[PDB]
């Protein structure tokens, strides 16, 4: 705040504290600590020449120092940071974008009694966790599906059409007739019979004369709306109709939840208070469309193999063109190895972990050539089924959904050759200004096709069916714990109660598509190489996309 | 469908027993044989029998032509053509082997008389002794066209001080062991019926795999053979988490 005076005379704070006290402690603010007072002596002594008898200068300085403490939350006591806020003041006279992993995402529970979300303190911050702090507790296993049921039932009960209403199952134990609307998990009992389950209880289900609503998938492990008649001669709910819970747009969903900063980039929330913000959204929507079409981030075709030579040559040819106009973000996705890497008892050949390391060293050679792409592009690394830690147990199969990033030990100098590189979990959330994008990599179509209810009674239609099921169920894993185990405390990562604005859903078993639904956009990159053709697609935050091919 | 010039036939082969797949239902297994070129062609179109509704599994898509021939014919293959004298026609084009094939006895493979060479790295039937077979093969494209017996001793290490004597000692034994290498290779090959160059010395599980697979093919049992994959090929059900398997 100004310079060029004679020299910084040194004076003791005793002759400075009365003015600061009257301006701060009396009127607005308080707690000028002794160390903070000594800190506030240097900057006022920088322009000390002909002052303490002057006019506005000191008062305006104290006013400006108060401005930070009204703006930032800070606290009460003034400490050695007092110079740190004046650095911010002189600062005053893209950004705000992040990539959130599964582990670093904030946790929020839901109270059905209160219709509201309650914060959960993270165990990493306060718990010691020096030896075992990531491990969940058994109580989460008991509430894992109860949390899903509560979220879906709230949405079902707030729909416009419903006001027959959904009845708890145990309310059917004495009735011999009438109709009921039951909502619950569809599964198989330990006896092998199809059944429906809600927190109240369970009931067996008869499909012998069921007429389902075509247009979506009926896989065990998902919420289903059902209608029929209950017979007390046995215990059977004879079904006459079957559907899935309706979906809800995020604009109508946000108002119910207020303005909670779930993926909070505005700020953070703790056990004391939560954060909301509305006025900034309009101006940042303005900035999103303020002639920023130059931003360009690219998702490559999934499942690219580094060990193969033709794939590496095709990637070099693709980066040749990417060098010309550097993408804003470049997301390398899919399994980076063509074979699962396991303990490899045979040591006659070179170890598979060392081979994994070596295959990540050729990337440095191929990438160091293109200096501009290093200089002004950020790369996002998505894991796959055959990466290091998972394949040590699953041996190439698909297991736990929250998949940890690639270890930093076997990939070390790719952080040097490239400028911005971030490793991310299998499900991740890119927060770009007023936009949330979800990155997910698995084969969904095969598992849907294999597991269907099969009621006793052009290929792009399957894509619409998959999109509708995934979006209406509001969850990325419409499956029981048997088909796919889930980390108990990380399940909130996989629940889409607010529908994401943009979705990255790659499946090698499903053809590429571009669909729109209730307030979102779903794109499907897949099969990096196909029919001797290497494909990769571009997407722009202004909701336009392009497909670029290089044999 | 009749659209494909293949041969399909209902079969009763004995399937493997995955713990998850337990329901008997019915039996309508098929034995579709179809050349791989039109199979690649059929990969393109959407509508085809291999990709349609109600498909439970493909059970032997992993086996390569190389493995099929090394398991069916073996080292001692002979020509039973007869018919028209297409020996010249067979040699100018590619001899199709499905129609005409026979495996003669291999009791004495070779009375060896041939020149042998070396090629070694320490980071005509030539013998390749290198830590990285693929890298050396790719760097010199001319190396592919010549026959090589690939024996790999890997992971050279150094004490970092006075390494010249230890390099000399490591070179001496590899120089002098040529007579032993070829002799042991022929000794294994004469019983194995696998060709000499395909077979490796340290590789011992490969012999068991080929013998067990062909004596299984003598029976009607399905191979479940899977290549460079730690899990069996059960038709795709092996790509899902199961409690009993875990």
């Amino acid at each position: 705040f100004g310079s060029g005076n004679v020299l910084p005379v040194k004076i003791q704070p005793p002759l400075l504290r009365p003015l600061a006290y009257r301006v701060l402690s009396r009127k607005y603010g308080l707690s000028i600590k002794s160390d903070g007072l000594s800190a506030l002596a240097e900057f006022v002594g920088t322009n000390i020449g002909a002052n303490w008898r002057q006019g506005p200068a000191t008062i305006k300085f104290l006013e400006q120092f108060a401005a930070v403490w009204k703006q930032q939350e800070r606290g009460l006591f003034i400490d050695q940071s007092g110079v740190k806020e004046v650095i911010q003041e002189m600062k005053e006279r893209r950004d705000y974008f992040k990539v959130i992993n599964a582990s670093q995402q904030q946790r929020f529970s839901y109270n059905p009694h209160k219709m509201q979300f309650i914060f959960v303190p993270n165990k990493k911050q306060n718990g010691l966790g020096g030896i075992a702090g990531f491990l969940p507790d058994i109580e989460d296993k008991v509430q894992m599906f109860l949390t899903r049921y509560y979220l879906t039932n709230d949405r079902v009960m707030r729909n416009e059409n419903f006001q027959m209403s959904i009845t708890p199952i145990k309310n059917l134990l004495g009735r011999d007739a009438q109709n009921f609307l039951l909502l619950g998990l569809l599964n198989k009992n330990f006896k092998g019979n199809w059944s429906l389950e809600d927190p109240s209880g369970s009931v067996e289900i008869d499909i012998s004369q069921t007429i389902p609503t075509q247009g979506h998938y009926y896989v065990p492990g998902c919420m289903v709306l059902v209608e029929g008649i209950y017979y007390s001669v046995g215990n059977k709910f004879h079904v006459t109709s079957m559907t899935l819970p309706p979906g809800e747009r995020r604009e109508i969903t946000l108002e119910t939840i207020g303005n909670l900063d779930l993926l909070g980039i505005h700020g953070i929330s703790n056990n004391n208070f939560i954060a909301r913000l509305d006025k900034d959204l309009k101006i940042r929507l303005h900035l999103l469309e303020k002639e920023l079409t130059d931003h360009k981030f690219v998702i490559l075709g999934a499942n690219l193999f580094l060990d193969d030579l033709k794939i590496m040559t095709a990637l070099s040819k693709i980066l040749q063109k990417l060098n010309d106009d550097p993408p804003t973000l470049l997301i390398w996705q899919g399994s980076f190895t063509s074979v699962p890497v396991f303990a490899s008892m045979s040591s006659r050949n070179i170890s598979s972990s060392t081979q994994f390391k070596n295959n990540f060293d050729a990337l440095a050679t191929l990438l160091s050539r293109f200096d501009n792409l290093t200089e002004n592009t950020t790369m996002i690394f998505i894991p796959g089924p055959n990466d290091l830690w998972g394949s040590m147990v699953s041996l190439g199969a698909s297991g736990t959904l929250p998949q940890d990033p690639i270890p930093s030990a076997f990939t070390k100098k790719i952080n040097k050759v490239c400028k911005n590189v971030v490793w991310s979990s299998n499900p991740t959330r890119i927060a770009y200004l007023s936009q949330e994008i979800v990155i997910f990599r698995d084969d969904l179509s095969g598992r849907f096709k294999r597991h269907r209810l099969e009621f006793p009674f052009q290929k792009v239609q399957e894509t619409r069916k998959l999109v509708k099921t995934i979006l209406d169920q509001g969850h990325l894993s419409p499956f029981l714990d048997s088909l796919r185990p889930i980390s108990w405390d990380l399940d909130h990562t996989l629940t889409l109660c607010p529908i994401p604005s943009t979705m990255v859903l790659c499946d090698t078993t499903s053809a590429q598509f571009d669909l729109t639904y209730n307030g979102c956009k779903v794109i499907n990159p897949g099969s990096f190489i196909h029919n001797r053709r290497a494909r990769y697609m571009e997407y722009v935050p202004s909701s336009k996309k392009t497909i670029q091919e290089e044999i | 469908q009749k659209i494909k010039n293949c041969l399909i036939e209902k079969s009763s082969a004995s399937l493997p027993n995955n713990p998850k797949t337990s329901n008997p239902a019915g039996g309508q297994l098929f034995k579709i044989t179809l050349p791989e070129s039109v199979f690649l062609e059929e990969k393109e179109n959407c509508t085809s029998i291999f990709n349609d509704e109600n498909v439970l599994g493909v059970f032997e898509g992993t086996i390569t032509p190389h493995q099929r021939a090394i398991m069916d014919l073996g080292a001692s293959v002979t020509f039973r053509s007869k018919a028209m004298g297409a020996l010249g026609k067979g040699i100018q084009q590619g001899f199709e082997m499905k129609d005409l094939s026979m495996a003669e006895n291999e009791r004495y493979l070779s009375g060896f008389s041939m020149d042998i060479g070396y090629l070694l790295h320490f980071p005509f039937l030539l013998l390749l002794q290198s830590p990285f077979i693929t890298k050396l093969l790719g760097t010199i494209r001319l190396l592919n066209q010549m026959p090589i017996v690939k024996l790999s001793l890997n992971e050279v290490l150094l004490p970092q001080l006075n390494w010249q004597p230890t390099l000399l000692k490591k070179l001496v034994n590899h120089v002098l062991s040529s007579g032993s290498w070829i002799s042991h290779l022929i000794k294994l090959s004469q019983y194995s019926n696998i060709p000499i160059c395909n077979l490796r010395l340290d590789s011992m599980d490969y012999i068991i795999d080929v013998l067990y697979a062909r004596k299984l093919k003598k029976e009607n049992i399905v191979l479940w053979w899977n290549e460079k994959a730690p899990l069996p090929d059960h038709g795709g059900i092996q790509n899902d988490f199961d409690l009993n398997t875990s």
